[PDB]
């Protein structure tokens, strides 16, 4: 069960917010502050493993993040989910932006947002691990460009 | 980030530079990626030479061997046409800890030192400072290098050519005795904190090569005397420590004007200030007698500052003044600020020290504050006047009563010791009450403070050795509680307590003295401000701040008997 | 969308007047007749929810461009309604009819957006009112589909339980879906079924056996796997059953995450059957290979999670465990603090009699390139732990015990001061063979007392001193200088120490005064006996002048006393044995 | 004289760090934090701080700490004025004195610093 996905830079400044627990925007918004002031005060050789703040629920749940470049991408699970499972799930996601987006960088989370939503959707599907078989995700958000283009 | 530098876009270059530099700044390890960095450190960008330079000053300690492979680039460097890679160069060069780039260092300094521009000349300085912590055996060139150093007209090289003589060759007086003159005159032109460096260094040249006041003695002094009025606190300050170090005692109070003035500055600034006025006005005070309302405390400054601005005002407490002090010192005494409200009651009794005609006067302050509802004001409030019963020996009925009814609502541990022992040594006075004082300790012995607990088997000899006919039971009550406790100082008294006391059975010539030696007169305490440890340390320095010499701390020396040669000197 | 971004970006200090602007600007544009201009609106409001601006003030236009023919209006729509409608959004009602008409589609991809937009609908009015249609897409004919339709299902069994009864066999027998994508799909959901209420599918267990022998998808082994080991408490039967196809895979891994699920998984499994079965001990060793290749690897995670996994089994095995040694000892230097922290509690734990030296040692010279205060003091408080664990068992040499204690005193600036001082007076006095050293140490400590008294902080080096002094007047017999060390004892430097580190020290250099007057009296030496006094009696004033309680009383009435056994000595009183009983 | 900066945040993390020399560790930090668990507030932590083989000179004020290391022995005022001065230009270069625009101009700070202090002796 993941609680919600947080995606921002080094600085903090939002990138991305779906959230799988019913929050007021200003609860997301200091949690998003909080979740980046817990990890990038870490340097790049630290684990990749946090402790849950309070504001997500409690302790319960850990916060699981990757760093690329000067992106983090969050991951807020319980302890009922897998620390590796959720990073290669990170991984294959990433990679997934990456040849969705021809070399993804930070400008296309800023610009293209909706479509980093559906990507996470297409991988992701209210807090269920939808699909991880990569070639298949990235073809089946290709045919949506499809009938975008079609239509 | 690798590939983004070995790319040949300058531009590219620049940002992977900057988003180093800014990963530097947090904090994190850059060391991995010097290689791509020493490749472009010749680069034709003066931007991305800058940014590259800092991060070889960053990271040449970490990553020592590959600047070592690569040493012929900063040989190269070292005669790039624009002064701040001169200087940067020469700064990665000092920055090599490895025993064997000597040499090289050595002859990067002599030719840094001879050359025109004063930006690298001061920073050859700063590289004299680095090979001097890294090889000092190479001393004696070293000083040759300042000594040529020194002789420089220009004030920029001036400030740090004189540190660097300093931390190098304290010793060697010689070379700045040669150039007072120059010294002084600059120091009028020196930037401020060249003008702070070379007022220390030329009041230890003082204080050693002068006798009480010779022209050159007043020659500081005449052009020392315009920076008194300077904005840069550290620069009066060290104006200020040079008259109370140098100038005779009938011009150097003339420093209090501007010493105060610097209160109005920040919270930092005054620190200091208060902490130095402390100990000056312990030696001298009248000078600093006028302005003892400036000295008031305000509520708006923190409990350091406030706290210091007390000290100030004992030490210039006197019987024309004390009076309005002790009046003053009743209103800090009830502020909301429980930190500085206990410094007060530590004020009071202090000033009533200082002035014995106030003693009881001191008392009503204090004794009627015993019945404040606040549990700290109490607790020192009774420290205080045990320090001003101790004093004076007299059977001030009219105090103690109070305090032992008292007792039985006193948690903190100091404030219950002194209790305590104010019903120890006033056992006879106190006959009635002082029985039922150790009754009421003995059975919350095992709850009491470790501190505390000392004080009830002192309590418990003190009373059996006059009242035995009915507390000797409670004496031994109490030391064979103490007998057992975990602290093995109470071990180590009851042991001690109980041999005096108890066995009769080996009653020596020691034993029938037992009731002398506990019940002694105690002489009254040589309270000392805690200011007077710094009449051993020179004012505006670190070590008069931590009252510790400090490393590297400059002693001064004391006036000497006869003045060394001045023909000498010019 | 992006020339909302571009405005915001421009706006940096002003993003709040220029969102107030675009915030009118979307109430203007929302209520226009066109859909895309709503969907636009749509677009930026949904930046504005990432931002953090309230998205249920137009939950209205959300769903009027939800209602949009077009696909392409339709998904921006449903994912502003998925981001949009709470538990407390009655408003949300507006949206059943395009949710029925989206639902019952038989477009794949258009019912895709629609389960998109549902997965953030999950309320028990919805659920109730949606539960049997999306029974009914259970098993549609399309693959797709059916994949996010059974996590539909997920959500409506966590609010709606009454379709959760009959709809469990229909999951049971979804379990065998062709598809790969939709069997993965039903996998997770019934896990995250099973993780709730893990006796009801006990007897579901053979299904998941066929499941993993069929299974190639890593990520559906993983959470498998996982289930697996939570059902152990419950049936260790089943983790009996299947901890060779456990080994299996363990063999066949090529996953690094993967192949630590499944040793920490099979941890948990030989950990419940060891109730009763003790002839597992080849699994376990093959698991703690497993978890040395884990560790060794480079990468921080793996290594952190691989070394919490050898601390459960240090924690089931240890045998096995204590082999490693040299591993954690080099894992010991990683950057993180917290793998550092696990490295130390392995260290406690695998400490023994015949390895404490060695990895004291090793602990001891990274505390000498420690830094930190709060790592400092952890590492010293572990050093204690680990060489004091059950009253000093594994320590033979207690000569480098009071050796490493000495060395612990370099750290200064420590906070567990009092700590070191307890354990030097505890080995003092426990052991008697070591009090020669202990004394000769401490009084070598005390003779640089002038360079100790730099750190008089309250738990800091002063309590140090006061365990010094304390075992040096004590067991004053074994001294080899007590006049010198006395004399150091009431150096002035002295006089700069918190109370009680005074009071003792007083107190115990009337104790060495004893020991020294008994060996001068002893002797006949009355001239150096009348020396000592006399020092004495020029050095205690200093002391009796102090403001602190404790030390001037004990320093007037000890003074007090030596005049007097100088009054006696000026009489030729053997003195010597009395003031020694007092401290006998 | 002045050795290495540590600008520290409210919430008591290292906001900026900085080395002219030698470089030493962020664990100098942790008695001025140890300090600021002893002190009632921002206003209570003394100027200068010991530590066992450095010197802690730090000044506060904008809401933020200007942390600088010392290790010989120097003149204390000597410190604190130059960190309220290299203060007072970060205020006159951004405009305010601020946690974010140091946080944005990070090389405007750092070139700040090195045009300030050169290898321990301030000067401009």
């Amino acid at each position: 069960m993941i609680k919600a996905i947080l995606i921002f830079n080094n600085h903090g400044k939002p990138r991305l917010s779906k959230f799988y627990q019913p929050y007021s925007e200003d609860t997301q918004q200091q949690i998003i502050r909080e979740t980046f002031h817990l990890v990038s005060k870490r340097d790049e050789n630290v684990c990749n493993f946090l402790e849950g703040g309070l504001l997500i629920g409690g302790s319960d749940n850990k916060l699981i993040y990757r760093h690329y470049a000067t992106l983090y991408f969050v991951f807020c699970v319980d302890s009922s989910e897998s620390e590796l499972g959720i990073l290669d799930l990170i991984q294959v996601f990433v990679e997934t932006l990456d040849k969705c987006f021809e070399n993804v960088c930070e400008l296309d989370l800023i610009f293209h947002v909706d479509k980093v939503h559906n990507i996470l959707a297409e991988m992701v599907m209210g807090g269920m691990v939808l699909e991880t078989n990569m070639n298949e995700i990235v073809t089946q958000i290709d045919a949506q460009n499809k009938l975008e283009k079609s239509e | 980030l690798k590939q983004m530098l070995e790319s040949n876009k300058d531009s590219a270059k620049l940002d992977a530079m900057k988003r180093i530099v800014g990963m530097i700044a947090k904090g994190k390890n850059a060391s991995e990626l010097f290689p791509a960095v020493v490749k472009n450190v010749a680069s034709k960008n003066i931007e991305i030479k800058k940014l590259v330079y800092v991060y070889l000053v960053r990271y040449a300690e970490e990553q020592q061997d590959l600047a070592l492979l690569s040493i012929s680039t900063f040989q190269r460097a070292l005669k790039d046409p624009n002064q701040l890679i001169r200087a940067s160069a020469l700064r990665v060069l000092s920055s090599i800890r490895v025993p064997i780039i000597v040499p090289i260092m050595m002859l990067a300094i002599k030719e840094a030192s001879a050359d025109l521009s004063p930006y690298v000349r001061k920073n050859a300085a700063h590289a004299i400072q680095k090979l001097y912590s890294l090889d000092p055996e190479q001393k004696e060139m070293l000083i040759e290098v300042i000594e040529k150093l020194l002789k420089d007209k220009s004030t920029l090289v001036a400030g740090s050519v004189v540190m660097a003589f300093e931390e190098v060759c304290p010793d060697r007086i010689d070379l700045i005795h040669k150039n007072y003159r120059k010294l002084c005159n600059l120091l009028v032109d020196v930037e401020e904190w060249g003008q702070v460096v070379i007022i220390h260094m030329l009041t230890r040249y003082a204080r050693t090569q002068f006798v009480s006041p010779d022209p050159d003695h007043r020659l500081l002094i005449r052009n020392t005397k315009p920076l008194l009025q300077s904005r840069n606190a550290a620069v009066v300050m060290a104006v200020a420590q040079l008259y109370w170090h140098i100038s005779p005692k009938s011009e150097a109070g003339i420093i209090s004007k501007s010493l105060v003035r610097l209160l109005r500055s920040n919270r930092e600034v005054q620190y200091i200030v208060l902490q130095n006025i402390a100990t000056m006005s312990i030696q001298r005070k009248g000078m600093f007698e006028p302005y003892l309302k400036s000295f008031y405390v305000r509520s708006t400054d923190p409990t350091m500052i406030k706290t210091l601005k007390l000290e100030i005002l004992t030490n210039l407490a006197n019987e024309a003044n004390i009076s309005t002090l002790l009046r003053e010192f009743q209103t800090y005494v009830k502020s909301q600020d429980k930190q500085f409200a206990a410094a007060t009651i530590q004020t009071i009794g202090r000033c009533a020290t200082n002035i014995l005609e106030v003693t009881d006067t001191c008392l009503n302050g204090l004794v009627c504050l015993l019945s404040n509802r606040d549990e700290i004001v109490v607790a020192e409030s009774v420290v205080v006047i045990k320090k001003l019963l101790q004093m004076q020996p007299a059977q001030h009925g009219e105090i103690i009563k109070h305090m032992a009814k008292l007792l039985d609502s006193i948690t903190v541990p100091v404030a219950r010791a002194s209790i305590l022992w104010l019903i120890g040594e006033n056992c006879e006075r106190v006959p009635k009450i002082a029985p039922d004082v150790l009754r009421k300790m003995a059975k919350s012995f095992t709850s009491e403070d470790d501190l505390v607990k000392l004080q009830i088997l002192n309590l418990g000899a003190k009373l059996y050795l006059t009242n035995s006919k009915q507390t000797k039971l409670l004496t031994q009550y109490i030391l064979n509680l103490g007998k057992y406790d975990q602290n093995y100082d109470i071990r180590d008294r009851t042991r001690f307590i109980r041999q005096l006391i108890v066995p009769n059975v080996k009653s020596g010539a020691l034993s029938k003295y037992a009731k002398k030696i506990f019940l002694a007169q105690k002489p009254a305490p040589l309270l000392e401000s805690p200011f007077k440890d710094r009449d051993h340390f020179q004012l505006g320095t670190l070590s008069h701040t931590l009252n510790i010499k400090a490393t590297g701390y400059l002693e001064l020396s004391n006036w000497p008997e006869v003045a060394p040669d001045p023909s000498v000197r010019n | 969308l992006q020339d909302l971004v571009r405005g915001i970006r421009n706006h940096k200090e002003d993003e709040a007047k220029y969102i107030s602007q675009c915030i009118d600007e979307i109430k203007q544009e929302l209520k226009q007749d066109n859909i895309a201009v709503k969907a636009n609106a749509v677009c930026k409001l949904t930046y504005l929810q990432m931002l953090g601006y309230d998205i249920s003030w137009a939950a209205f236009n959300i769903i009027e461009v939800m209602s949009a023919s077009k696909f392409t209006f339709k998904r921006i729509g449903y994912l502003a309604a998925s981001q949009s409608f709470h538990e407390g959004t009655d408003v949300i009602m507006l949206t059943t009819n395009q949710i029925r008409k989206d639902l019952s589609s038989p477009s794949q991809y258009d019912t895709g957006v629609a389960l998109t937009g549902l997965s953030c609908f999950v309320t028990p009015d919805l659920a109730r009112d949606l539960a049997n249609d999306i029974m009914t897409l259970m098993s549609h004919t399309k693959p797709y589909i059916r994949k996010k339709a059974v996590l539909i299902m997920y959500k409506v069994f966590l609010k709606y339980p009454e379709s959760l009864r009959p709809a469990f066999p229909r999951l049971k027998e979804k379990l065998e879906d062709p598809d790969p994508g939709v069997q993965s799909a039903a996998v997770n959901v019934i896990c995250e079924l099973a993780r709730r209420n893990p006796k009801n599918y006990l007897s579901l267990a053979p299904l998941f056996f066929k499941l993993m022998t069929s299974s190639t998808n890593n990520w559906v082994l993983i959470k498998i796997i996982k289930l697996f080991g939570a059902l152990t408490p419950l049936e260790p039967r089943l983790g009996k059953k299947l901890i060779e196809p456990l080994t299996n895979l363990i063999h066949s891994t090529s996953a690094m995450s993967l192949l630590y699920e499944c040793v920490n998984t099979v941890i948990a499994v030989l950990i419940s059957l060891s109730s009763g079965m003790p002839n597992h001990s080849a699994s376990i060793q093959l698991c703690v290979q497993k978890l040395r290749i884990l560790i060794e690897d480079s990468d921080q995670n793996l290594k952190y999670l691989g070394l919490l996994a050898m601390s459960k089994i240090l924690k089931t095995h240890p045998k096995s465990v204590q082999s490693h040694k040299d591993l954690i000892l080099q894992c010991l230097d990683d950057k993180d603090e917290s793998i550092r922290l696990r490295a130390l509690d392995l260290l406690y734990g695998m400490v023994s009699k015949k390895n404490l030296m060695e990895i004291v040692k090793k602990l001891m010279t990274h505390v000498d390139k420690a830094e930190g205060t709060t790592y400092r003091d952890e590492l010293l408080t572990k050093i204690i732990d680990i060489c004091s664990q059950s009253n000093y068992q594994y320590i033979t040499n207690f000569e480098w015990y009071i050796s490493i204690l000495v060395e612990l005193t370099r750290l200064e600036g420590t906070r567990h001061g009092h700590l070191i001082a307890a354990q030097m007076l505890d080995v003092a006095i426990r052991v008697k063979a070591i009090r020669k050293f202990a004394v000769s140490q401490m009084s070598a400590l005390l003779d640089s007392a002038h360079l100790l008294a730099s750190s008089t902080q309250r738990n800091g080096i002063c309590e140090v001193l006061y365990a010094a002094a304390w075992i040096c007047g004590e067991f004053s017999e074994h001294l080899q200088e007590p006049h010198h060390t006395l004399e150091a004892m009431l150096r002035p430097r002295v006089t700069t120490l918190p109370g009680h580190i005074q009071a003792v020290y007083v107190q115990n250099v009337v104790k060495l005064y004893a020991s020294i007057l008994q060996q001068k009296e002893q002797a006949g030496e009355a001239e150096g006996a009348q020396a000592v006094t006399q020092l004495m009696v020029d050095r205690l004033p200093q002391f009796v002048q102090s403001a602190d309680l404790e030390v001037q009383e004990r320093a007037s009435c000890i003074l007090q006393l030596v005049k007097h056994i100088q009054k006696l000595q000026a009489k030729d009183v053997p003195v010597a044995e009395e003031v020694s009983a007092l401290f006998a | 004289m002045i050795h290495s900066l540590f600008l520290i945040n409210c919430s008591g993390d290292i906001f900026l760090e900085k080395h002219w020399k030698s470089v030493v560790s962020q664990s100098v930090c942790d008695y001025f934090f140890e300090a600021q668990e002893k002190a009632a507030d921002v206003e209570n932590v003394p100027p200068v701080i010991s530590t066992p083989h450095h010197y802690l000179i730090s000044i506060y004020r904008d809401k933020l700490f200007f942390v600088s290391v010392i290790q010989t022995e120097v003149p204390p005022l000597f410190v604190i004025e130059f960190l309220h001065r290299v203060a007072d230009t970060f205020q006159d270069y951004f405009g305010e004195c601020s946690e974010a625009a140091i946080k944005d101009n990070v090389v405007i700070v750092y070139e700040l610093l090195e045009e300030m202090l050169d290898n321990g002796f301030p000067l401009a």
